């Protein structure tokens, strides 16, 4: 029982070394925190119907009674890319 | 002060015993750097003008 | 059993330090607090699960 | 190497600005990111290529026992080095006074400030990270 | 934009005096190459 | 598990140069998306 | 005139009412140093577009492994011209030396390619070059 148990276990650092897929249930924890992120941060380049998604061109280049009506617009699409991440963490984090 | 910070961020005169967030800290710019190519000339729109 | 503790400043994910942009941002009332507290709510329930 | 207020060919902005490593083409005057926004620029006066990046910042995050038992607190600057709240002695908290310091401690979730670090390990009371935890009470150990 | 497609045909002329040839289109645009030498 | 950012010290001298350029971290860092530390360090998870 | 000169120009006979003129000095001469037998593939791409006519162009130097090759190369702008004209066809300069009214019979060998609207993904290196790129409809 003992030599069966001391070989037994001996098969576990054989099926942690040798594949490279044994903890994918962890690793697609990781890989979703990154992928959500790097979507949310790739949202900054929408341009959600504003003249320029970069809000110092606008800044540069409108008076304030039309720059506010461009920038509202990136206000708006940006807040709901917000609103989008918090509740997708919000339903992962109840699974997890 | 940062307590007084924390009073706004919970709208409450009365803090319990924790850790709360608050707005970042952001090192603000000294001056401006205006870096346009120094061309010497005005353009020719007093012609076409 | 825990997932990376993420925390967002809504004020400056939207608004690039601009303080114009940040003075349309609080025509939308509470939503960036509430972002805030619903990040914060899962940041601290790692460090729970 | 210092926060300014950059215009180059108009395009307005906040950031350092630092030599880079990168190698426009003659025809490329922006170099750009993910986000697209302006990541370098090849200075109109020299042709030189900088670096843009944003002045230096991060959460802050105040440390506080209950109100009625006293109204001093620490302060958690998150992911900062202490050799850099210094350097943060204009900025956005105008409560300069908690960069007087003397009790800064390193800890890896940020440089905590109006806290003393003390050896003999307790209770977790209010949660740091990375292993720290903070608390209000007389050490008086000697 | 407008790209030349992957693995798409072009037509190889050759073109010689020896001591016939009707005008090409250009429509959308034109990838033009060429590994002639002596700037003939 | 090949773990993308723990949340330790990112002394702005890492950012700034060749690896904002190529690592998302510090892009996401400079956007204000934050990802901070866990309470129990990997050293008191394996000691408990 | 003791000189190598164009001596008449065939190609219009009337040049009529004349709106845009330019001088310049790329357009991918030639090589420096020269290799026995090696060679030096041109690529230019030229695109009409809202009233502009763009080129875009690209020196690749090629051994004696056949033509036209299955590596990857990018091509550079080079010039924004502001025409304003309809283009809906082409043809292209040869200039055989008139060796003796004389002549000398050169040859010459081109490949031709028409552009389409379309979609692609680009791998820029860590230089900055385009390195790779996959064709979304291939
Ligand atoms: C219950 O199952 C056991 C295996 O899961 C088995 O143990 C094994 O027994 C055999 C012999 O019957 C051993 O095999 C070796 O025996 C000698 C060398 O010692 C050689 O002649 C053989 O070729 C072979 O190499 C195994 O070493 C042994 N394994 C262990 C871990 O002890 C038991 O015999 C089974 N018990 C019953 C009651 O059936
Ligand atoms: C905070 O920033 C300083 C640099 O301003 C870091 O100091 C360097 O640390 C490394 C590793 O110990 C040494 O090899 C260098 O010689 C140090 N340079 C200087 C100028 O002191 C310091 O390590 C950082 N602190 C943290 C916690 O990351
Ligand atoms: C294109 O060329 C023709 C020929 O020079 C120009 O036509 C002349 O226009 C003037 C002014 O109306 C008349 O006096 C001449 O009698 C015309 N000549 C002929 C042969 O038609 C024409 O104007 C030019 N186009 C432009 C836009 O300048
Ligand atoms: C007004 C108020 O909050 N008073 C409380 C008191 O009831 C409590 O006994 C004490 C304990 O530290 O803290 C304080
Ligand atoms: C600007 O002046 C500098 C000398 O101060 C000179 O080297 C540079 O060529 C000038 N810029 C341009 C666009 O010529
Ligand atoms: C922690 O203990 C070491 C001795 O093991 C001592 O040198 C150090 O000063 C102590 N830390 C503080 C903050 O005093
Ligand atoms: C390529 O050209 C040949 C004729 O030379 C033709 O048979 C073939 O079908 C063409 N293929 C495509 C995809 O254009």
């Amino acid at each position: 029982i003992a030599n069966q148990f001391n070989s037994a276990i001996g098969k576990i650092q054989d099926s942690l070394s040798s594949t490279a897929s044994a903890l994918g249930k962890l690793q697609d924890v990781v890989n979703h925190n990154a992928q959500a992120l790097n979507t949310l941060v790739k949202q900054l380049s929408s341009k959600f119907g504003a003249i320029s998604s970069v809000l110092n061109d606008i800044l540069s280049r409108l008076d304030k009674v039309e720059a506010e009506v461009q920038i509202d617009r990136l206000i708006t699409g940006r807040l709901q890319s917000l609103q989008t991440y918090v509740t997708q963490q919000l339903i992962r984090a109840a699974e997890i | 002060d940062p307590l007084s910070e924390t009073k706004c961020t919970l709208k409450s005169f009365t803090v319990e015993k924790g850790i709360y967030q608050t707005s970042n800290f952001r090192v603000q710019p000294t001056e401006s750097i205006v870096r346009f190519p120094n061309i010497t000339n005005l353009c020719p729109f007093d012609e076409v003008f | 059993v825990s997932m990376t503790k993420t925390s967002v400043d809504c004020t400056m994910y939207i608004c690039g330090d601009s303080t114009e942009c940040s003075n349309l941002l609080l025509q939308y009332g509470s939503f960036c607090t509430q972002l805030k507290r619903a990040l914060t709510g899962i940041a601290v329930e790692q460090d729970k699960n | 190497n210092k926060c300014v207020n950059f215009n180059f060919n108009g395009l307005t902005g906040t950031g350092v600005l630092t030599e880079s490593n990168k190698k426009f083409l003659p025809f490329q005057q922006f170099g750009r990111d993910i986000a697209d926004t302006t990541d370098a620029v090849r200075d109109p006066q020299t042709l030189e290529i900088l670096d843009i990046t944003p002045c230096s910042f991060g959460g802050v995050s105040v440390i506080t026992p209950g109100t009625n038992t006293s109204n001093q607190v620490a302060v958690l600057y998150q992911g900062v080095n202490c050799t850099e709240v210094p350097v943060a002695i204009q900025l956005t908290p105008t409560w300069r006074v908690y960069s007087t310091g003397s009790n800064v401690f390193q800890t890896r979730a940020g440089c905590l400030i109006g806290a003393e670090y003390v050896n003999n390990s307790y209770e977790c009371d209010i949660p740091i990270g990375a292993g720290i935890c903070a608390s209000y009470q007389t050490q008086t150990k000697s | 934009d407008l790209f030349l497609p992957f693995f798409s045909n072009v037509t190889w002329f050759h073109a010689i005096h020896v001591s016939d040839n009707p005008v090409l289109p250009f429509n959308d645009g034109v990838y033009f190459a060429s590994t002639e030498k002596s700037n003939i | 598990v090949t773990l993308a950012d723990a949340g330790f010290i990112k002394q702005y001298g890492d950012c700034l140069g060749d690896i904002a350029a190529r690592d998302l971290i510090c892009a996401q860092k400079f956007n204000g998306l934050t990802v901070l530390p866990p309470l129990l360090t990997d050293e008191m998870i394996a000691q408990y | 005139n003791k000189s190598w000169m164009e001596s008449e120009f065939r190609v219009y006979s009337s040049a009529n009412n004349c709106t845009f003129e330019y001088v310049s000095q790329p357009f991918l001469m030639d090589l420096e140093g020269k290799q026995g037998n090696f060679k030096n593939l041109r690529e230019f791409v030229f695109k009409n577009i809202d009233g502009y006519f763009k080129i875009y162009s690209k020196h690749t130097p090629i051994n004696l492994g056949r033509d036209l090759p299955q590596g990857f190369s990018a091509l550079e702008p080079l010039v924004d011209l502001p025409i304003g004209i309809n283009i809906t066809r082409f043809q292209t300069l040869l200039a055989l030396h008139r060796s003796y009214s004389g002549w000398t019979a050169g040859a010459a060998a081109y490949y031709v390619g028409y552009l389409q609207p379309r979609t692609f993904l680009l791998k820029y290196n860590e230089n900055g070059t385009i390195t790779d790129a996959v064709d979304c409809a291939l």
